[PDB]
């Protein structure tokens, strides 16, 4: 990162600082490096945290000096549409299977998430042009 | 190879005879570290491996990736706890557990619903193999036969009942009542109560239901084979002879038997021995009720019924007679003597000529006659062997006539068997009865393996693949070892004729004979007097003690014949009418039986049923791991997975593994050209897998191997994909936090 | 398929199936050849007849027996009389069906290789066995262990069993038997002025013997009793009608049994050879073949002969151990019984000697294999 | 016989 990056890194960090003291919370880290442009994984996330455990992912709070590291350590589409396409074959995919894959395996997400990606995306045969849907959430 | 954390595995237990197992840290290259709550885990020169849990409750035990003990017990368990389904495959072979409470399962619309469709379509019922036989038979025009075993109490007579109600309904023309008001007579004749359980059926009975060229039901035959018939004689501990004769002492007191002076079930020597004289669950005199219900409605007349009923407490009284020795040399009946005139009484025959006869035997050559007296011990086996021949030719009577009441005189197409015999058993004290039992399902299941050998051999050649993949286990080795000319029903039937035998001297003749000539016959390490066989099933151990006197019959003719000059009454006549067989030892009668039953199977293609017994104390709806075990190996089940397991147990249609793999593999190829590359890219060689015309077969972990790197593969990609959305969306946060 | 068992004493053919109860055929194993000059052109002749033919024209032949003292003296009249046995008799074609034969003791290993080899030359039985006939007495009679005291038509013979095996050296032989009884019985008949000089005569003098003979309890009371006068005395029908009167004599003729002295023979009689052949036994035994004496065979059958031994034994046994006697009432039967039981045991399809062994091991194999 | 006796 140059010198505007961190600056501009530093004042976003700031932004997402809601008890004045310069810091974030490490449960916020992962937030703040997808806003940043970030797609860690939850153990990735917790690996540059350190690993924390609950209390201090909860409470424990860091300032950008420490953050950044961590931003830099994870920063460092064919795949992606094949992926969706696991879920296809006429370029749909049903937007209750959806729903069940993403609150249901992996690192399940809550339905209102689910329901605020989805939203806007699917047809009225309840069919979901995952091209589509990935060109925008990519943007 | 694979073992590695989060694997699941089965540790074997005392308690169950498995328990679930995770695998705490990945397996390398002999103690493991294992969670179930925590314990570490030892190996001796590998434990067993679980299926992926999508197959735990699939349709067809032979479907599942891996074949072994735990998986099929398993798999059994849950679909019988959770899902509430009996009726399970394996192969060819179905699979039932007794529900032991009542189900909707048997009503008409599944009836309707199993006809004219492939059973491998539907769920696995009992209706679909009865359906598969009535396609068979009409495919063919070869008759088509059912074979329905296992523990006494397992629910063969009620899988018959079921097959029978399906033909009913579907053929639709009455008999088949008839056929289901002929089973309280052959219980109370044909059944028993052993130490494990009430009702148990001493005897093999076969149902054909005989077909018009259409394949309408014109009419309903019955046969009887094996039946068991020391038990009239001889009773162990808690053990009762046939039910008729307790359902018989209970009448004694009402107006109509009086005449015959019964006593109560103490009193005589056949119903006393085995000192159980009431029991649990059936009001005993109330029954017969029944029974003579039974036999009214089934077309034996009040007439015959009476003179049955005389002939029974005529065996009764018979047994009672007691005899006072003179000499090694001599016997002789006491000079007047209550329980031989009340038996002649009741039979008619002069008291004088029968106190002579029971006592002597005849023997003569065309210039002289000679009569013998005859030792204590040979009159007590003349009298047994005397009883245990009228109680035969009574039976044999007495199914003869539901024959001619089933019976109509029209002209048969072919005919369906149902068929419904005692299963290959084990208990902890084993003898000649156990030992018949276990050699008749020997036969059975040397007829099974050779069946399903063939239609293996079969498939094979319907889709092309060399038959060497294919060898299979015979059990011909052990029938030359029971039934050939040197094997132990024939040492024991010889003793019989030898001048001094017992028990101390025919288990020697065996030891000499076969101890070390052979590989599955061999001595239990602490006893002379017992030996073991090591049949399909198990190892059993059978005790020498109860054969040699079990063993025997001889019935000398003049008994026979001075039952024969009765006048009094018809019916006992009647019985004799229709010799060397006379000399036949139940042994040789129960080979020469089984050679019969034998017989009329070979003539049909076989289908089978297996029921397994939950438990021991009769729960209902509730499953005993250590019963079942044993169950399953009896069935021969388990060697069935084990041989299917060195095969390539898994086939898939190129349809349904085209759906479940193309989530896995990728677009550029487009179906078994699709297979051609993308089965070896995955799988080493073609020694895993075969490619069939329309379907595949998998050396059997190959399909966990698949389901494993596909649900890694799918997890990949919904993490990925959920974190590009919690990307935007913390985009979105910011945002919010901006507004 | 189920063996033969075909038995020959001196006296009788006794033959049937293996299995069977009781002998299908017996007959006396004589044959006859006419002696006279046939007048009659146009009736029927025959170069010999057997059994029960000989039996119904005996007047007009000269009867010879075959078998003299347990050998078979000329080999084609035993020859004519086994073809009789299975063809006409049994009507069974020897080839399908193996066979069982018969010998006393001690006879000649000639007797063994002549019997086996006219069998597989001749009639081609599959397989053949020849068994000592007291070994057959204890199947008959359901025992392990005895002593058994066998006497037939030309031999008598004493084997001691115990618990299956027999014991060769206490094995002793006697040559009086029922035709040597006979043969005295003329000689003394003769003191009351009746001569039976024919065979077809003497066959007469053994009906005699079969019907009226029997045992003195003891010997010379009754040689005093009847001599000074004569209840006892008692009177037979000749085959003409001519009544004939036999008073002490009739057991005079038995007690031969017992005192060969009469007839001139060295030895002892019966119940001597009985007692010393035990004494050849082992101590250890004697107690339980003492206990089971088995008698055997149609010498046996005149009544008295039972108690008669049971109390002259006993005098020769010390005290203390006791005396038993078995005669059963069919024991001239036994020994064709004992083969019945003993050619149907299945440990027993083993012990034959088959067409292939003989054809290679040659007609001594009997020796070797059969005992 | 063929010695100590005529069989
Ligand atoms: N399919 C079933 N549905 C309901 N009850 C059953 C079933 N199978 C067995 N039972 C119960 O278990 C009992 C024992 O089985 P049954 O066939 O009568 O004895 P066995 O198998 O020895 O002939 C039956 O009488 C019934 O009470
Ligand atoms: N009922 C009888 N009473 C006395 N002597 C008999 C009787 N039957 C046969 N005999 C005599 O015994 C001899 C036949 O006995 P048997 O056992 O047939 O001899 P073998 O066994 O050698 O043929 C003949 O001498 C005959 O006279
Ligand atoms: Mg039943
Ligand atoms: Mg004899």
């Amino acid at each position: 990162f140059n010198k505007d990056q961190l600056e501009e890194f530093k004042e976003a960090f700031e932004l997402f600082d809601r008890v004045g003291d310069g810091k974030i919370l490490y449960s916020q880290c992962g937030d703040v490096m997808r806003a940043l442009g970030q797609n860690p994984t939850n153990a990735e996330v917790l690996k540059v945290l350190g690993n924390p455990k609950s209390d201090e992912l909860k409470s424990r709070r860091v300032d950008f000096e420490t953050f950044l590291p961590m931003l830099q350590a994870v920063a460092k589409y064919e795949d992606y549409l094949e992926g969706f396409r696991v879920f296809d074959g006429n370029g749909k995919v049903m937007g209750a299977e959806l729903r069940h894959v993403l609150t249901t395996l992996g690192e399940k997400m809550t339905e209102e998430e689910v329901e605020t990606v989805l939203a806007g995306h699917e047809d009225s045969n309840g069919c979901i042009n995952y091209e589509a849907f990935l060109k925008h959430i990519l943007s | 190879e694979l073992y590695t954390k989060y694997a699941r595995v089965w540790i074997p237990d005392p308690e169950e005879v498995w328990k679930s197992a995770e695998l705490l840290k990945d397996y390398k290259p002999k103690v493991l570290q294992l969670r179930l709550k925590d314990l570490e885990y030892c190996l001796d020169p590998l434990p067993p491996l679980r299926n992926p849990d999508i197959l735990v409750g699939e349709n067809d035990l032979t479907a599942l990736s891996y074949l072994h003990e735990p998986a099929v017990l398993h798999n059994l368990k849950v679909r019988f706890i959770d899902s509430k389904l009996i009726y399970t495959y394996c192969g060819i072979v179905l699979v039932a557990i007794n529900p032991y409470e009542q189900l909707p399962i048997y009503g008409e619309d599944i009836i309707n619903a199993y006809s004219g469709q492939n059973m491998g379509d539907m769920d696995p019922h009992i209706f679909a193999v009865a359906e598969e036989a009535y396609k068979q038979m009409a495919r063919d025009e070869r008759n088509q036969s059912i074979i329905v075993s296992g523990e006494s109490g397992a629910g063969k007579t009620v899988s018959a009942k079921y097959a029978m109600r399906y033909f009913a309904t579907v053929s639709g023309s009455n008999v088949e009542e008839k056929v289901l008001a002929s089973n309280p007579i052959m219980e109370s004749i044909g059944n028993a109560k052993t130490t494990r359980n009430d009702n148990s059926s001493r005897f093999g009975k076969y149902i054909e239901i005989g077909f018009d060229k259409r394949y309408r039901i014109i009419g309903a035959n019955m046969r009887t084979y094996l039946l068991e018939k020391s038990r009239v004689v001889f009773q162990a501990e808690e053990e009762r002879n046939y039910h008729i004769f307790y359902q018989l002492c209970a009448s004694a007191a009402l107006p109509e038997f009086k005449t015959l002076r019964l006593g109560n079930a103490n009193y005589f020597h056949y119903t006393k021995q085995g000192g159980s004289p009431v029991i649990d669950g059936i009001d005993d005199a109330k029954e017969m009720v029944n029974t003579r219900q039974a036999c009214t409605l089934l077309g034996i007349s009040d007439s015959y019924q009476m003179g049955i009923f005389r002939i029974l407490a005529g065996i009764l009284h018979l047994g009672n007679v007691e005899f006072a020795s003179r000499d090694s040399d001599s016997c002789a009946i006491p000079p007047k003597h209550d329980p031989l005139t009340i038996f002649c009484d009741l039979m008619g025959v002069d008291y004088e000529e029968m106190a002579h006869w029971l006592c002597h035997r005849k023997l003569a050559t065309a210039t002289e006659t000679y009569i013998k007296p005859i030792s204590k011990l040979h009159a007590i086996n003349a009298r047994d062997a005397l009883a245990k021949h009228i109680y035969a030719n009574l039976f044999n009577w007495i199914v003869d006539h539901v024959n001619k009441a089933l019976h109509s005189t029209v002209k048969q197409h072919s005919f369906i068997g149902v068929l419904d015999i005692y299963g290959f058993e084990t208990f902890e004290i084993n003898s000649f009865e156990q030992f018949c039992i276990n050699y008749a399902n020997e036969k059975l299941q040397q007829q099974f393996n050779m069946h399903v050998f063939k239609l293996e051999q079969e498939e094979y050649m319907k889709e092309q693949i060399p038959w060497t993949l294919i060898d299979f286990y015979d059990n011909q080795p052990c029938i030359n070892l029971i039934e050939a000319k040197m094997g132990v029903l024939d040492l024991l039937d010889e003793e019989c004729k030898m001048p001094k035998g017992s028990d101390d001297t025919w288990a020697q003749k065996l030891y000499n004979t076969h101890l070390n000539k052979c590989a599955l016959f061999e001595k239990p390490r602490l006893s002379n007097k017992a030996f073991i066989i090591k049949h399909f099933a198990d190892k059993v151990e059978y005790q020498c003690e109860g054969f040699l006197e079990k063993n025997k019959d001889t019935v000398y003719e003049e008994q026979i014949k001075v039952l024969k000059s009765s006048k009094k009454f018809k019916l006992l006549p009647e019985l004799f009418q229709d010799s060397k067989e006379h000399k036949k030892t139940v042994g040789h009668q129960f080979r020469n039986s089984l050679h019969l039953l034998m017989e009329t199977l070979n003539a049909t293609t076989p289908h089978y049923v297996r029921c397994i017994k939950p438990n021991d104390f009769k729960f209902p709806f509730t499953f005993d791991e250590k019963r079942a075990v044993q169950q399953l190996r009896a069935c021969g089940v388990l060697e069935t997975i084990r041989i299917s397991a060195a095969g390539f147990p898994s086939r898939w249609t190129y349809q349904e593994f085209f759906s479940r793999y193309r989530v896995l593999m990728k677009q550029k190829d487009v179906r078994k050209q699709t297979c051609k590359n993308v089965l070896e890219k995955l799988i080493l060689d073609k020694d895993k897998y075969q490619f069939g015309k329309t379907k595949i077969f998998f050396r059997a972990g190959q399909v966990a191997y698949l389901e494993k790197i596909r649900a890694d593969k799918l997890r990949a990609a919904c993490i990925r994909i959920q974190k590009t959305i919690r990307g935007w969306l913390m985009r979105k946060k910011y945002m919010r936090m901006r507004r | 398929t189920t063996a033969l068992v075909c038995d020959n004493g001196s006296g009788l053919v006794k033959a049937g199936f293996a299995g069977d109860d009781a002998p299908r055929a017996v007959f006396p194993s004589i044959v006859g050849r006419p002696r006279h000059q046939g007048v009659m052109v146009g009736m029927g002749q025959k170069d010999s007849y057997v059994g029960d033919e000989a039996q119904s024209k005996r007047g007009i032949l000269t009867l010879k027996y075959p078998i003299e003292h347990g050998i078979i003296t000329n080999w084609d009249d035993m020859e004519k009389i086994w073809h009789h046995t299975f063809y006409n008799e049994l009507r069974v074609a020897p080839e399908e069906h193996p066979t069982l034969l018969t010998e006393a003791p001690l006879n000649p290993k000639a007797n063994r290789e002549k019997m086996t080899q006219i069998m597989f030359e001749t009639f081609n039985v599959p397989a053949m066995y020849v068994a000592i006939q007291a070994v057959l007495s204890l199947y008959a009679s359901g025992r392990t262990t005895g002593i058994v005291l066998d006497s037939g038509d030309g031999v008598t013979h004493n084997v001691p069993i115990y618990e299956g095996y027999a014991l060769p050296h206490a094995i002793m032989r006697l040559d009086l038997a029922g035709r040597d009884l006979t043969d005295y019985l003329m000689k003394i008949l003769t003191e009351r002025g009746y001569s039976f000089v024919t065979t077809a005569e003497r066959e007469i003098v053994r009906d005699i013997k079969e019907k009226l003979c029997y045992v003195a309890l003891d010997f010379e009371n009754e040689m005093a009793t009847a001599a000074s006068s004569s209840s006892l005395e008692k009177s037979y029908e000749l085959p003409d009608g001519q009544v004939i009167t036999i008073g002490n004599e009739r057991f005079r003729c038995p007690e031969t049994l017992f005192q060969p002295s009469f007839i001139g023979m060295e030895s002892a009689g019966i119940h001597e050879t009985t007692y010393n052949s035990i004494m050849k036994c082992d101590i250890d035994i004697r107690k339980d073949l003492y206990a089971n004496n088995v008698m055997s065979g149609g010498t046996t059958m005149y009544p008295g002969i039972a108690d008669r031994m049971q109390k002259e034994i006993t005098a020769l046994a010390p005290s203390t151990m006791k005396i038993k006697i078995i005669a059963p009432p069919e024991r001239k039967y036994s020994v064709w019984i004992g083969g019945s039981i003993l050619a149907s045991l299945s440990t027993f399809q083993q012990m034959w000697i088959t067409k292939q062994e003989y054809d290679e091991a040659g007609p001594s194999i009997v020796h070797r294999k059969c005992f | 016989w063929x010695a100590x006796c005529p069989a």
